[PDB]
């Protein structure tokens, strides 16, 4: 649950990068 | 005291090593429920 | 601002937007048919908003209308026999507006409904001028026969009264008290509104030392609880669940009593909705129903994750309210096992990490909240009252397991435990409450009751728990060696055990002596009972046989004295009657 | 509260990754709208929009995203959510999961448009089960009875006939006879094509589908269409019940092959899994179609729901049986010791339990023996199951002349009384006669549990 | 035994509680001699609002100290009714020593809509350009902030110290 | 024995001990007094302004 | 030295969620600052920035976030890290979680300001702890003494009396003039607040009683200073007023299960069943804050209660207290359904101290080997009732009877004491000495012939 949270936590920041 | 890895497998090994000895009583309390009813009967003879 | 817009909805939880003055934990009202939801999170101008309901249909730019408040619920007349969901829904009066079967996802109708009038009269001290502090009673509504409605202030606000209402019929919109302050008059009406998450102010928490007389003789005697006590049942399928929860009700001391169905079940609950609307209270004078002095909470578990997690913190702001008035509110959650399951739905959508066993962090800190609410407190207000509030809690473990993240918790915060059993049910030994793994930790709290008003209780029942507790070592042993070993002392013992679970604990439900034992017959019924043990403890240092043939009479008149109805038969001839049986007993021996 | 705007139709892809279409420049979408994608070869897809923000919309195309570009597809925004057309003329006709027949008929003429997810009922205007359902099965009508409101699942597991005692339950449900407005949608989950068939060529080819109304969804079929499948099959069984007022039993079949459809849905949401893998939302989800049952006040109709499931490795901790049984009122279990020993139907009795058969059976609905014969097999039949272990370490001589007569009851318990034959329709009063037929051959005085005011009536024949 | 043990135990209980009111009066009473001290400082601090010559060298100050912890391109100074010329002056002398130490340059203004109340003594709040971030610099404030960090100063020097120390 | 004799210790204490420990502290507050209302409003008028360290 | 500039007030919230406010363009923000939240409804919240990043500022509040608004809230930066008003007038006093009096009294006069966090002792400086403290108990001043100076845990569970034991050692402190003590509680009910504030009021020891008491339905992230605070007022007893101060941390499994919340809230990385990776770090800046050094005559012993869950020793609370502490005392729920009062199970129990604080000039001479032999006696009879429920009643050797001699003789006798009995070592020694006197004198290995025939023979 923390490795998924985790990944879910950093594939936001990218998302928000590329807007 | 423990005794192996869990595996989520080690957990229906388990349940079934528990199963028999659960069954283990059952099958071993009456005999020796059938060995006293004698044993009771003997002494009165 | 007012209005904020929808900006999207992915499930449950919205993204509302322009919504710049929106606080936390605010509840809105998200759509055209205003879907309810509370702001969970606030970044800068768009408020996450996870709405209550089914989102289905709602589209970007909704208007998503503010109203300035956490959960709260409204505090007034009319809500007495009255029956909620979770979130104060009026389900009584949601199946009479609509004429349907159904919850139509839209409604905010009132709690308490703006169209009957109340008889309000003041308090006859106020005058106009006086100064009032929060929680100073101006006024009392007859709102049934049984329970006066007294009007008080709120305790956040505070002023000088220069308007009270003359006596007459009101509704609950009609403004009734204005009070000057410094800045501003501000007027309210008869209902108050207070969030359910915030502890209602007190003057002082007393200690506990009046017990709650239940009605039952095994927790009256053995296991007792007082009011403003936090108690803990097992909630499994049958053991003894429904006479326990409907005795409370109809046979205690309790001026109010709020019941809180918990996302219980569909049938389950359905059986409550319509058993407590036909049950009878036996007051001094004609019979009453119990729906003139309870409140029901009622949630099935197709109603909303938000509306049967905070169902409990409805249902005790309704007992704290009652508390403040001066009553002796007493709380029967039906299940917080089914809040707990709540509690890690909500917890699972926000992606919270789970603690143990899948729970939140947070589960033994929500639960001693909302058991450290309850307490027999002196109240706030001038006129100088005094309440208290009682919680029944029902846990039910899975399979039964007293090991749980629920159960050991609830086990560490309650302090009376009535262990009902399974077995125990089996054999129609009704009540089924065990007494082995049941406890009591209000016992050194309620000497100083019982040394000035009973005064020979308290050893009674020591010998009476001594003598059970050997029964179970003498147990294994009447199957291993047999009775042809046994001692003339310890086949005594044996033999008032079976008389004290056939007795005293043991008491039949439907019998019209027995649905009401009051104190006066369970002090009587223990008392010649346990003055036969001992006067048999001197009989075996002088045989066990004589004793068991020669007084099978006085067997008898002890195995029909729980027969000796105090309803119909006068307290002083059962103490009469009770005092010539410790005669005959002292006079065969 | 008829819509006539005309529909837009985008050609505005900006994104596809897995079964999920992004679609942008919309004007106001809504967040359970239907669309009806358009391929660049002609091909006709539909689809759920699945999460909006601004004028993004994310829809997920129900049979699939293959072939799908971004230049020349075309999505077309029908203005509402899912909607279902109900009539009375669904009873006999044969549905896929997503509510397009299959039996080569036309489509239903709609004399209502209801939606898939329906509205709670109120808690005050539900009221207590009473008469019986009769399922013609022995074990079930007799000992593990039916109220008209119960939701009662079949613990099963993989490779035991839950398929065979669904379709057996289905031919031959009725009231009871009582000397009446019956109708089952049956919802099929998950399925072969072989389980499918046999469905589809066993309702037809018994004169039962005057009143079935059945769902399919095969295996091959798009695992959206597992959710909206038991969603259509309660709407129309709440129209059917209280609102044609008709008593209806919906039989959920394989509801372990709808949790695997709801789990894979959560992960294309991009939501953490939580307890064994699914989601965390799932005891909300799954008593949202189970709490869609029981009596209402002012309506004659009910509906009870037999929701039949599958636990993995005959596991009762698996999140499937455990958030089932908190929310339904009691089980039947079909386990592999019978099924072995070629037994049908394989339920044993002994942990199977009707939480609310104290309220079916009685006088005035079935007749006043049933609360007793079903105490007095079930205590026969715990002692006939504890003296059979005894037959193997004490030896068949040793033990005494009362333990000798269970044994012989236990032969014919579980050949005469459970075994049954799938092609037998046993009636409540033929269950009950067979019940007295197993306890006389105890003498009386060892039928502790019936009372001897009706022991007096039923034992002499 | 029971009559004479509860009535023992209650006895040094009725005792220990007049010894625990006597504990907090005196410490009370000690609460009160430090409230009209700090009463005292608040009414001697508005007579140096009184005289203009000690006032104004105070307040040429207590705006810059307001200023170089703002350091924003455009600030605004909020005053009481009665000072109004007497800021004029104290934000005029303030620019060009802001611009010293500093190397930015200012938009200072003197908020005109909105005054101070009259109960304040004196002093200045200057606020951001977007109103948003405040320097709350009066003598109401400058008197909470010193005197509380000086508690343990006042405590030594105006009662006595401690026997036990370090 | 007990009961009279507790009320001859609340004289001793609340009008003997009590009242003596504030008029100990009012002579020792107006000792002291000015040379601290000296030190603080010598702190309040003495303005200081520095910018921070970071600049 | 002090602070003198103005403090700036900002109403830029950019962002709440949890318990977190996140403030924007604030002005060099500094790491573990106290803020002063007003409320857009005026009331007052405390916080504490947790992270800086640029000009942003993460402060959790310390009152929970419910109704902080993005526009209307205001948040004051407090120039400094969270300091305490300390005196020795905070003796007598009761105080809640935060700072403020409960006992309708004033605030603290303040003789110095104190970081609640401190900072850790020099190890070259602190000395060993070697005065026994006498506390009266028979299974503690028999076979697990404490020192002066030491960090000792009581081991026990739900429902067990170890609030009462918690009480009965506060009376009996005293060595083989009286201890300042210092009390904190977490998470505690209604009772438990009125059980403990009331005994020390009837014995007469609330002039030298400083109660940090917070409650159940107090905030859950008060609970993390509240041990920080009854600390750093119990530094500034001992190592500045030369005072012995004895500090009792009752439900420390309170504090940890609010530790918990507020990681599991940050998204830390979890440790054991959920607690933080630093649990171990964050305990020992409480546990370590004891005592004794060498330029200073006060010392500080802490004695924390924790409840283990579901009775076990393995769960990060009790464990990770046996690593840094000196031994536990492990109450036992199978003898308390006997009703002996202290159910102190002596084998999992420890003091690791107790080597240097006893012995010849210390308590006696046989204090060392009477102690050891009694918990082999105790070791092997429990071994012994282990195997005569399989076995049975009578088939055992003559030499195993008088181990379930022994047993039943030492639970009833030795560590079963009544509530108000304070039996002194030399007192425990020879209540000690009369359980072995049922064992042969070749069969007590534990024991040397020298000191046995000084002492056995009586």
């Amino acid at each position: 649950f923390y490795r998924l949270k985790k990944i879910q936590e950093k594939k936001k920041i990218l998302k928000e990068k590329s807007d | 005291r423990i005794e192996i890895f869990p595996s989520r497998m080690a957990q229906t090994i388990m349940k079934a090593r528990l199963k028999g000895a659960q069954t283990g009583r059952n099958l071993l309390k009456k005999k020796s429920d059938a060995l006293t009813l004698r044993f009771r009967q003997i002494l009165k003879k | 601002s007012t209005f904020g817009y929808v900006h999207g909805v992915s499930g449950p939880v919205v993204t509302a937007c322009d919504m710049a003055g929106a606080a936390m934990y605010e509840l809105v009202r998200v759509g055209h048919s205003e879907l309810v939801g509370e702001i969970i999170r606030l970044e800068g101008d768009m408020a996450t908003i996870q709405v209550y309901e089914e989102t289905s249909g709602v589209s970007v730019g909704d208007p998503v209308l503010r109203t300035g408040k956490p959960l709260s619920v409204e505090l007034g007349p009319g809500i007495m026999g009255a029956i909620f969901d979770g979130i104060q829904r009026p389900l009584s009066d949601i199946s009479s507006q609509t004429q349907s079967i159904y919850i139509p996802r839209g409604v905010n109708v009132s709690a308490l409904s703006r169209d009957v009038k109340w008889d309000f009269t003041p308090c006859k001290n106020l005058r106009v001028g006086s100064h009032i502090t929060g929680g100073d009673i101006y006024g009392i509504v007859n709102e049934n026969s049984l329970i006066k409605h007294k009007i008080m202030l709120p305790p956040r606000n505070r002023g000088t009264v220069t308007y009270i209402a003359p006596p007459g019929n009101y509704d609950t919109s009609d403004v009734v008290l204005e009070l000057e302050f410094e800045g501003i008059k501000e007027k309210f009406s008869m209902v108050q509104v207070w969030p359910v998450r915030q502890v209602r102010p007190v003057t002082e928490k007393l200690p506990a030392n009046h017990p709650l007389l239940t009605g039952q003789r095994v927790l009256d005697a053995l296991f007792p609880c007082v009011q403003g006590g936090t108690t803990a049942i097992p909630g499994a399928f049958g053991c003894g669940k429904t006479v326990i929860s409907q005795s409370l009700s109809k046979y205690s001391n309790s001026d109010v009593i709020i019941y809180v169905g918990c996302g219980e079940r569909g049938n389950e609950m359905s059986e409550v909705l319509r058993d407590f609307p036909e049950l009878t209270m036996e007051v001094d004078g004609k019979v009453e129903s119990i729906m003139k002095r309870t409140a029901l909470v009622a949630n099935t578990s197709n109603m909303p994750v938000a509306a049967r997690e905070a169902s409990i913190y409805t249902g005790i702001t309704l007992s704290e309210y009652f508390r403040d008035m001066g009553y002796h509110v007493s709380m029967m959650a039906d299940s917080t096992s089914r809040w707990a399951e709540a509690l890690r739905e909500i917890s699972g959508r926000l992606a919270e990490m789970p603690a143990d066993s899948g729970y939140p962090a947070y589960l033994g800190a929500r639960l001693a909240s909302f058991y450290e609410r309850a307490g027999r407190v002196k109240c706030l207000g001038n006129p100088e009252r005094e309440g208290s509030v009682s919680i029944v809690g029902a846990v039910s473990p899975p399979g039964g397991d007293f090991s749980d993240p629920v159960t050991s918790a609830t086990l560490g915060i309650v302090q009376v435990f009535w262990g009902l059993d399974k077995k125990l049910a089996q054999r129609k030994h009704f009540p089924s409450v065990n007494w082995l793994i049941s406890y009591s930790k209000y016992m050194r709290a309620l000497d100083e009751y019982y040394d000035k008003h009973f005064t020979e209780f308290v050893p009674l029942r020591t010998k009476a728990k001594e003598i059970l507790q050997e029964e179970e070592d003498l147990a294994e042993i009447v199957q291993l060696v047999g009775k042809a070993s046994l001692a003339e002392t310890d086949k005594i013992t044996l033999e008032v055990a079976k008389l004290i679970k056939d007795d005293f604990l043991q008491q039949n439900g439907y019998t019209p002596y027995d649905r009401f034992c009051p104190f006066y017959k369970t002090v009587g019924m223990l008392s010649n009972m346990i003055a036969f043990y001992d006067m048999a403890r001197r009989a075996v240092e002088t045989t066990w046989s004589i004793i068991r043939e020669h007084m099978g009479e006085i067997l008898y008149k002890l195995s029909s004295m729980k027969f000796k109805d105090p309803v119909k038969d006068g307290e002083a001839k059962i103490k009469a009657d009770y005092a010539q049986l410790l005669e005959d007993m002292q006079n065969a021996f | 509260n008829y819509l006539s705007q005309p529909r837009l139709t985008y050609k505005t892809v900006s994104g596809v990754n897995g079964p999920l279409v992004i679609l942008d420049h919309v004007k106001f979408p809504r967040y359970a709208e239907i669309v009806h994608l358009t391929l660049p070869d002609g091909t006709k897809r539909s689809g759920q929009v699945l999460e909006v923000s601004g004028s993004k919309a994310v829809v997920q195309v129900f049979e699939g995203t293959s072939g799908i570009d971004a230049k020349k597809t075309s999505c077309e925004f029908t203005g509402d959510i899912l909607r279902t057309p109900v009539s009375e003329d669904m009873l006999g006709r044969v549905f896929n999961g997503s509510g397009k027949p299959i039996d080569r008929g036309p489509v239903v003429l709609a004399e209502d448009f209801l939606d898939i997810m329906g509205q709670p009922i109120n808690p005050q205007c539900r009221i207590y089960p009473e008469e019986m359902i009769q399922t013609g099965i022995s074990a079930i009508d007799g000992m593990n009875s039916i109220a008209r409101g119960q939701k009662i699942p079949i613990f099963s597991a993989a490779g035991l006939p839950h398929n065979e005692i669904a379709a057996q339950i289905c031919r031959q449900a009725g009231l009871v006879k009582k000397s009446e407005n019956f109708a089952i949608v049956f919802a099929a989950m998950g399925v072969n094509m072989e389980t499918a068939r046999f469905f589809k060529s066993d309702f037809e080819e018994n004169g039962s589908m005057d009143n079935v109304c059945l769902f399919l969804n095969l295996a091959n079929d798009p695992t959206i269409e597992r959710i909206i499948t038991p969603r259509l099959a309660l709407t129309t069984a709440e129209f059917l019940a209280y609102q044609c007022e008709k008593h209806v039993l919906v039989i959920l079949t394989d509801m372990s092959s709808y949790a695997e459809a709801l789990r894979e849905v959560s992960a294309a949401r991009e939501e953490v899994p939580g307890r064994r893998g699914f989601p965390g939302y799932m005891y909300t989800d799954l008593a949202t179609i189970y709490e869609r049952a029981g009596r209402v006040e002012g309506r004659n109709g009910s509906i009870t729901q037999i929701p039949i499931l599958t636990m993995p490795n005959d596991d009762i901790t698996h999140p499937i049986p455990d958030l089932t049984g908190y929310i339904t009122e009691g089980q039947i279990y079909v386990d592999r010791q019978l099924h072995n020993r070629q037994i049908y139907p394989p339920i044993n009795v002994l942990p199977s339990l009707s939480r609310l058969m104290k309220s079916a059976i009685g006088e005035g609905m079935t007749r006043k023996d049933h609360a007793d014969v079903s105490n007095q097999l079930y205590a026969c039949y715990a002692i006939g199951k504890d003296v059979q272990a005894m037959k193997a370490v004490v030896g068949e001589e040793a033990l005494t002349s009362d333990d000798l007569l269970y044994l012989e009851f236990l032969q014919k318990f579980e050949r005469n009384f459970i075994a049954q034959g799938p092609y037998e329709n046993r009636t409540v009063y033929e269950t009950l006669d067979i019940g007295w037929q197993l306890l006389r051959i105890f003498p009386k005085e060892m039928l502790k549990r019936i009372p001897q005011s009706t022991l007096s009536e039923f034992y002499p024949r | 035994e029971k009559k004479e043990k509860q009535i023992e135990q209650q006895k040094k209980i009725q005792m220990s509680n007049l010894m625990n009111q006597a504990r907090l009066k005196v410490l009370r009473a000690r609460d009160d001699l430090i409230t009209d001290l700090l009463n005292e400082a608040k009414q001697r601090l508005s007579k140096v609002v009184k005289d203009t010559t000690r006032y104004q060298v105070l307040l040429d100050g207590l705006v810059l100290q307001g200023l170089y912890q703002l350091l924003e391109p455009r600030m605004i100074v909020r005053c009481r009714k009665q000072d109004f010329p007497l800021v004029k002056a104290a934000v005029q002398k303030a620019i060009p020593v802001y611009k010293v130490a500093t190397k930015r340059d200012v938009d200072v203004q003197i908020d005109q809509e909105a005054y101070l109340p009259e109960e304040i003594a004196g002093g200045v709040e200057i606020y951001n350009g977007d109103r948003k971030i405040k320097v709350s610099n009066t003598l109401e404030s400058r008197l909470d902030l010193i005197a509380q960090q000086m508690m343990p100063e006042v405590r030594g020097a105006l009662f006595g110290a401690n026997a036990n120390r370090k | 024995q007990a009961a009279m004799g507790s009320q001859g210790n609340l004289s001793a204490e609340v009008e003997q001990a009590t009242r003596r420990q504030v008029q100990g502290m009012q002579s020792s507050q107006q000792r002291n007094r000015e040379r601290v209302l000296a030190q603080l409003l010598g702190m309040v008028c003495d303005v200081r302004p520095q910018v921070h360290p970071n600049y």
